[PDB]
RNA sequence: AACUGGCGAUGCGGGAUGAACCGAACGUAGAGUUAAGGUGCCGGAAUACACGCUCAUCAGACACCACAAAAGGUGUUAGUU
RNA sequence: UUUGCUCCACACAAUAUAGAUGGAUACGAAUAAGGCGUCCUUGUGGCGUCGCUGAACCAUAGCAGGCUAGCAACGGUGCACUUGGCGGAAAGGCCUUGGGUGCUUGCUGGCGAAUUGCAAUGUCAUUUUGCGUGGGGAUAAAUCAUUUGUAUACGACUUAGA
């Protein structure tokens, strides 16, 4: 009641470079602080919200939001990254974003 | 839980500091950085100043100013490390470069904050012991860094100052643990020690 | 007639020094010291751990202060029979940094409910605070 | 090869009283006192009973010892200032042009008129190194009496005061003159 | 570069009717496979005799495995080996529990401390070291001193996350 | 190709630039010392070019050429008025400057 | 001059850079997987872990591939007789 | 040079986010360390104490927080006045008097909710401008064109002019 949060953070890091060229439709995306990768098989599938207030409105809102999930990690230290309905700008490099708990195993 | 993160610099590493410092701003990350005259490397503190004169001579031919340049204020001789640790030159790159702030000594806005350090940064840490180092604005001023004694005084001001600030504090905070050390043997710590406590 | 000397001392070693596993299978158990094998290994057994007559980097243990008497050279036998001379893990356990793992154990052991208790204890508990300090 | 536990054993008389903070000496002797910085050592310094203190390195190394036996001899040294304390006596060298020697005050400093310094009109004049103290050696000609409380208060001082007379210009494997030394000594001599 | 086994290679050069089964010579390989370990035998084997690979016949192997572990030993050893200028033999003395713990520690220190590569060294003799009497080495004479006993200075750790609040101690 | 020869060149280096250069009154990078030990003094003074003659008077260097002796001096000489003083401004002391 | 293999005539992944070098050759695609090659920063990916050498008033940081000797040195380290 | 310009209260529009959404929560010194109690001559003295984690602490219920009663107590809170002191390095902030006000989910009442219908954030920061109300203040300075020469290819420098 005085700590409105739910739901999980995370910060996008990038698109994928192999070691030189960036993947603009897969990204690396920065988990809310974990390194053991063993947590991750609940987890995967979890959407993903980011929301963006852009002074233009669509049908219903100014807060428009692109979505993904959680899906298998990558790394010494399980990183995971998500799915695009549209992918994002290349530009959204440090942006804080949400992360869900449903869909729930429980 | 910082947005903008207060870091005394007292004795560290350098490049071992600012290749992981230079991966930090890349997350959006806000950092200001308080007391950077105290900072030391493993190496004596002969050859690197010679190592500048050496650095000192580059500059293109038909006008001898425009080609590197060349500056004394340590903050910027660190950021001449972490210039090739960084990828500076992008809306990207630059976008992280703007998140950041260091100052020579603590000025009296940021005294009123607390300040921490990286132990694997720490100079003392990662030491085979028995390398000798360098004092910054020792050297700095050496070259001619002149500004040294200013902040060298107001430092000592405000660390008297804080020390009186933390006379008060840990005199006061000892009569705050006498003052609920009182609070001995209630249900309710029986409980939640219980409970974790 | 002073040579006062301040510090450069803490935690000794010794061969049956129960020590406490920092790392590995036991990562917290405790095993006297049977042999020293060398700078970087010594022979240990806790019999009391169950752990065996064994070796470990003396990087990967950390210390105890926490000595007793052990002829060296001896099997397991005489090792958790000078165990029965040292029943003395209540004595760690009387180190309040244990407990204090034991501290954030049972921290780790709330229920959500039983959570809701601690903030109302908090509140009344706290109150209580604020009246012990509400005036006073 | 890492002797297991290297240190130095020093008996410690009963007219000195030290104080170590930590790594930090605070020493006091008969004569005075001394202290020094021993944050360049890492050891765990080791009173006894008024009567030794040791040094403790865990697992010492090679030069280690190179230096770390000679970190007793300096030790020892600065138990003979600190309780006794030195006194040389050095040696001039003329042999056509008479030197004149003096120590000249200017303002403290104790300078050192030397004249005729083999037909030189340029004078030198040398200034005393404090807490080394000197007197002239009377009754003997080209000689002089120093008494300080290191080996370098006044091996220094004779050190660069016998620098003073770096003579030049002939053929000086020849042409010998110059500040010399004769004596080391001790300020309570016999002590 | 690996972990070594204690095995045991018993070969009888093949049989003929003249001679049916000559006379199962064993060796005691110490090495991971038994595969390499039979190639290395008989990579010892020519060394023996006019011999080559398909010349002979191996009877059995049986890694050497240990009824009584449980104490801990002292150890010689004796060296064939080839440097990038001398080639020579050494015998230096290796306190363990097992042979195969001072190989490797062995080619640390050749490796390392004399950059030698195994591909030309040969390894004569461990007479295992019983007594305090059977030791030169004065390394080895430092782990026959008696009840070393000490603290230790200057502690590590590790941080939390990259930091601490604090500027910390090095006590143990 | 070294060119022929060894030989001092022209001009100055601690001058520069030689455009049109700072202003019609001219800059000052060095002072007279401040003593708090003595009463209220002050720096420099400004002048006009007023003129230029030659103007005879002494000589007496001893051991010189001309001891004993006078000679002519080409001088030069300034107008000077007095001048009226109307203000103070504190600096404060920054570890800029 | 006698053998094999590439460019020529042929692109892709490693060598900052590279006609003939390391992998691997070519339909459009997509899901899983790797070579070559690597995982302080750029830099993807471990300032991962283990044992040692070294401290360089001229370390060092490599197939391709882009370099010193004779002679030395109570320098160090360890052994051998 | 619209009673213009420019400050205080508005409301309304516009107005963008390199990236809000419990809390950035202040000595110094030392590292082969001291820290903090504790006591005493106060010393490089006496006892503890402590690591090895901030996993710290604060803060935590209600229409993102609802109305509405009664209990112990006599808090604690904001608000906006009022009192005092301090801050230059960038002080620009810090501490202190008094008034009131709200609450208390610390103890017992009454409520109150739906239908977004099975997911669809289902929308709570300043960003600036405009305007309008109704509270203020202020009553310019430059150029060109003339003129000086020390100033100059020209630009450009420097004088004068009721």
């Amino acid at each position: 009641a005085e700590s409105h949060r739910l739901y999980v953070k995370g910060k996008h890091l990038s698109y994928q470079r192999s070691k030189r060229v960036n993947n603009p439709n897969v990204s690396l995306i920065k988990i809310e602080g974990v390194a053991t990768p063993q947590d991750a098989q609940f987890y995967l599938g979890k959407r993903i919200a980011y929301v963006y207030r852009a002074s233009k409105e669509v049908r219903g809102s100014k807060i428009r939001v692109m979505w993904g999930k959680v899906t298998r990690t990558h790394g010494n230290s399980g990183v995971v990254r998500a799915t695009f309905r549209n992918n994002l700008p290349a530009k959204t490099f440090g942006a804080s974003v949400r992360i869900f708990l449903y869909p729930s195993n429980i | 839980v910082e947005p903008v993160v207060v870091i005394d610099g007292k004795g560290h590493l350098v490049g071992r500091l600012a290749s992981v410092v230079a991966k930090q701003l890349l997350n959006g990350q806000k950092i200001v950085v308080v007391r950077a005259e105290e900072l030391n490397i493993s190496g004596e503190f002969f050859r690197n100043k010679l190592k500048y004169h050496d650095f000192l001579r580059k500059a293109t031919a038909f006008n001898k100013t425009r080609g590197p340049f060349h500056f004394r204020a340590p903050s910027r001789i660190f950021y001449k490390a972490l210039r090739g640790m960084v990828s500076h030159k992008t809306a990207r790159g630059k976008a992280a470069l703007e998140r950041l702030k260091v100052f020579e000594g603590i000025p009296p806005p940021y005294d009123k904050k607390k300040r921490v350090v990286v132990p694997q940064a720490l100079r003392v840490l990662r030491l085979k012991p028995g390398r000798k180092y360098t004092t910054l604005g020792k050297l700095s001023t050496s070259v001619g860094w002149k500004y040294e004694d200013v902040v060298a005084k107001l430092e000592a001001k405000r660390k008297v100052s804080s020390a009186e600030y933390y006379a008060k504090k840990r005199a006061f905070t000892k009569k705050v643990a006498s003052a609920n050390a009182t609070a001995a043997e209630s249900d309710v710590a029986k409980q939640l020690a219980a409970l974790g406590y | 007639t002073d040579s006062i000397v301040k510090a450069s001392n803490w935690r000794l070693v010794e061969v049956g020094r129960v020590v406490l596993i920092k790392k590995g299978q036991s990562a917290g158990k405790l095993a006297a010291i049977v042999e020293i094998i060398d700078q970087k290994k010594v022979l240990i057994d806790g019999p009391k751990a169950g752990v065996p007559r064994q070796a470990i980097n003396l990087g990967q243990v950390v210390l105890t202060p926490l000595t007793f008497a052990l002829p060296r050279g001896a099997r397991t036998a005489t090792v958790s029979k000078k165990w029965a001379a040292a029943a003395v893990c209540e004595k760690w356990a009387a180190s309040s940094w244990a407990k204090k793992i034991a501290q954030r154990e049972r921290r780790a052991a709330l229920t959500d409910f039983e959570r809701f208790q601690v903030m109302v204890l908090r509140k009344q508990k706290r109150y209580t605070v604020k009246k012990a300090l509400a005036k006073a | 090869m890492k002797y297991i536990q290297t240190e130095q054993q020093i008996e410690v008389p009963e007219g000195v009283t030290v104080s170590i903070k930590s790594r930090i000496v605070k020493v006091v002797g008969p004569r005075g006192t001394l202290t020094k910085n021993l944050k360049h050592i890492d050891v765990t310094f080791t009173k006894v009973n008024n009567q030794l203190i040791k040094v403790a390195v865990h697992n010492g190394g090679r030069k280690h010892v190179a230096a770390l036996r000679t970190v007793k001899s300096l030790v020892d040294n600065m138990i003979t200032g600190v309780t006794k304390g030195y006194k040389y006596k050095m040696r001039y060298v003329y042999a056509h042009f008479p030197i004149n020697v003096n120590i000249v005050e200017k303002d403290g400093a104790k300078f050192i008129e030397v004249r005729n310094f083999l037909g030189d009109k340029k004078i030198r004049n040398v200034p005393v190194r404090d807490g080394v103290t000197i007197e002239f050696s009377t009754n003997v000609k080209d000689e002089i009496v120093l008494s300080g409380n290191s080996v370098e208060d006044v091996s220094q001082n004779a050190a660069d005061l016998q620098q003073i007379c770096r003579v030049r210009n002939k053929d000086i494997r020849k042409f010998l003159d110059g500040i010399y030394v004769s004596h080391k000594g001790f300020i309570t001599e016999d002590l | 570069m690996a972990h070594f086994k204690e095995y045991q290679v018993i070969g009888r050069r093949l049989p003929t009717e003249s001679v049916p089964e000559p006379k199962l010579f064993r060796m005691r390989i110490f090495a991971s496979n038994e595969v390499i370990a039979k190639s290395r035998y008989w990579y010892f084997l020519q060394k023996l005799h006019k011999v080559k690979k398909a010349s002979g016949e191996i009877v059995s192997i049986n890694q050497i495995n240990e009824a009584h572990p449980t104490k801990v030993k002292n150890f010689g050893v004796w060296v064939r080996y080839d440097s990038r200028s001398g080639t020579h033999n050494m015998y230096k003395e290796i306190r363990d529990v097992s042979r195969v713990a001072a190989v490797e520690t062995l080619y640390q220190d050749m490796a390392a401390r004399h950059r030698a590569r195994f591909r030309s060294i040969h390894i004569l003799k461990v007479a295992e070291i019983e007594k305090t009497a059977d030791v030169k080495r004065q390394y080895v004479k430092q782990f026959l001193t008696k009840d070393l006993k000490f603290p230790l200075p200057h502690r590590v750790q590790k941080s939390t996350k990259t930091f601490s609040y604090k500027r910390p101690s090095t006590f143990y | 190709s070294h060119r022929k020869y060894e030989a001092p060149r022209h001009g100055h280096l601690g001058f520069l630039p030689r455009k049109r250069a700072a202003s019609i009154r001219a800059r000052v990078k060095a002072f007279p010392k401040d003593d708090r030990s003595k009463p209220v003094a002050l720096t420099s003074f400004l002048g006009y070019k007023a003129g230029m003659t030659t103007i005879v008077r002494d000589l007496d260097r001893p051991g010189s050429k001309f001891h004993k002796r006078e000679v002519v001096e080409a001088v030069t000489v300034v107008d000077t008025p007095p001048v009226v003083v109307v203000g103070v401004v504190g600096y404060v002391e920054t570890p800029r400057g």
